[PDB]
């Protein structure tokens, strides 16, 4: 696995209030991430099946 | 259906004078029930559509209805602030919600 | 600007269609509020795929007939104006080029028997109308100038009662469509159309619900 | 958007179904509120197991038949629209393609004596109907254009009454009913039909309550 | 949900509320409807100061109007996964000659199943796959409703014969009773092969319990009415 496959990381998790939308009822935050991944030689690697 | 002219005629004893015809009865019988459901509240009229916007009354949002929509068909709301728009089964009688 | 709420489809509240009034010439707008009917309808409101037809119920064919001619630019441009008045009974022929609707990137000049000269503006390339009237019948004549290149296409003869190509919109937060309503001024007084929308509302997945109304426009002279 | 209350079956409170007016054309939505029957049967509230039927009481069976063509993806598709208005009587025939309902996905250059061609917009693979009116009499021609590959399977002919496949929610927090109601365009004013409805609630143990109820559909035109 | 108020069997106030015309209490039903039914014994068993109600209760079907039906009913016998065929034209023995409308009503079809009516008394029943048990539908021959049960074997000898669900029937275990406040509650089902404009007679024997062991057995009746539209 540390040569099959690879998991890229940008930026944890954020939490973010939105003032605008907030119509004074309602508070609404926001929250994302940036991440990915990708299959490197995928030589390494085999898979069982019925 | 509700009054029959042989009942009116024969309860106010006004049958055999001319002056009294079917179509000045009609307009009295007509003025009797738009005053009987405006005193007492019956609501003795049709099915009416209002299209109507609510404007906010006190801290915890009184709605007042100028049209008391029958018992209990959801009111539905939507603009001002309202992103998405709601239902409301309204009270029976009074229209304070 | 009139203004029509249409009718909320709940089992609730003389002809059929409301009435919209309409003289020849004007270009108004019009207003429709689809709140009472979508609104309890959940969705994302209403969609811009509406569509319109327009037919005649009483149209009292017209007198005279129109024509089409062709010239390049900047080259002038005659025609005749007599063999446009089929005369079933005889009668003289006050031929009359009306100032309100003359052209709009030229000039004309009326001749004294049925003639006219169309000079187009210098430097000027596309299509141009102007409506005349013969001894109070009302027509028109359109006429292209070319960039001497090759040729233009034909024109589609507007119609007396026309909605403008792509002027509609809608206002999903309120429900509410606009639209253009144009009447040609060789509109017959007294004559009455028939206008029909289909509305098409949706829901929150894409699905759609259709609503269709009508409107009698007649065209009647002074308001 | 309709509404109806159910009777609560306690023994207490013209015809026997309900109203339900429609209009050529239309599709609308119902709300039922299962609310007085299901709340003292307290369980787990309503199941989406509603069960639909269409019943016609008057039908005034069609003048016009339908039909079904077929042709690739890309490729042009001719047919006739002569050979399926059967007349009775000897008279003349004034073929029209209604712009309200007209294709979805092309065009069809209606020609003069029931004629026509249909051309499909370009890389589009699906079915497209089109609803003409002969002598105002109103039939649905469909075409399947195929991805050029084998085929695609043949439409089911859409009633003129019908309830979509799967519209229908149910909120068992408030026990209230949800479907989709729409008429065909080929609707014939005047004519009744009957939609009978059974839904089925569920004790906390996983037995069934069943309840069954009916309203006319009654089709007029101008709603 | 019917709701009854049960007499105290006090020798007075059994008027209550009565516009007298019978004995038994009044119940109306639609054909295919599945209802529940409450009765409130707490004026009867709370004076008399016990271990409450009890789990005994005892129900009986008689009906005072029959009005046979027309069409027959049948038994249908298949294993599992193999289509079943059959015939409906001799269930409907008619006395005049009249054309057979056999239909199948969408809202009393099959289960596990699916069945294609043909053009004269012919359909094809195809269970479901992987399934084996009990299945039924109710077709109606010209108006006349029957129900077809056809039961599919698991392949290694055979399934029993179900006893053909009466008109009006009480499931079988689908009662309780809360002893803490008096109040009975039971199913009341009714077949949609029922006819409307009949009455059958429900009868209902409840007993409670004193404080050692004794009881206190009360019976009481009801009219159900199989009447259309609710």
């Amino acid at each position: 696995w540390k040569t099959a496959f690879y998991a890229v990381e940008k930026r944890p998790m954020f939490f973010e209030q939105y003032e605008g939308g907030s119509s004074a009822w309602c508070v609404k935050y926001q929250f994302g991430a940036e991440d990915g991944g990708f299959v490197g030689c995928c030589e390494h690697g085999r898979i069982l099946q019925i | 259906t509700l009054l029959p002219l042989q009942t009116i005629r024969e309860h106010a004893k006004c049958d055999d004078n001319p002056r009294v015809t079917d179509d000045l009865l009609k307009l009295y019988r007509e003025a009797a029930f738009e005053a009987a459901e405006l005193y007492t509240g019956l609501s003795f009229t049709p099915e009416k559509t209002i299209v109507e916007p609510i404007r906010l009354k006190g801290r915890r949002g009184k709605i007042i209805l100028s049209a008391t929509p029958i018992a209990g068909r959801p009111v539905v709301f939507y603009g001002g602030g309202l992103g998405s728009p709601l239902e409301l089964i309204p009270r029976p009688g009074s229209n304070v919600l | 600007m009139y203004f029509f709420s249409v009718d909320p489809r709940n089992g609730a509240s003389s002809c059929c269609c409301e009435s919209i009034s309409a003289r020849p010439g004007e270009v108004n707008g019009v207003m429709v509020s689809y709140a009472a009917w979508s609104a309890p309808l959940r969705g994302h409101g209403l969609t811009n795929k509406t569509t319109f037809e327009i037919d005649g119920v009483s149209v009292t064919p017209p007198k005279v007939s129109n024509a089409f001619g062709r010239t390049k630019v900047g080259v002038v441009f005659e025609g005749t104006l007599s063999d446009l008045f089929p005369n079933p009974e005889g009668e003289q022929v006050e031929y009359e080029i009306s100032e309100l609707n003359g052209p709009s990137n030229g000039v004309v000049e009326l001749g004294a028997n049925g003639a006219f000269t169309y000079t187009p503006g210098a430097l000027f390339t596309g299509v141009d109308r102007f409506w005349f009237s013969i001894n109070g019948n009302i027509g028109e004549y359109v006429i292209s100038v070319d960039p001497t290149t090759s040729e233009l296409p034909q024109p589609p003869f507007t119609t007396p009662v026309y909605v403008p190509a792509a002027r509609r919109s809608v206002d999903p937060r309120t429900h509410v469509l606009k639209f253009v309503l144009g009447v040609s001024p060789a509109a017959i007084p007294g004559d009455v159309y028939r206008l029909t929308v289909r509305q098409v509302a949706i829901d929150c997945d894409g699905n759609e619900f259709v609503h269709i109304s009508c409107y009698d426009i007649s065209i009647g002279s002074c308001g």
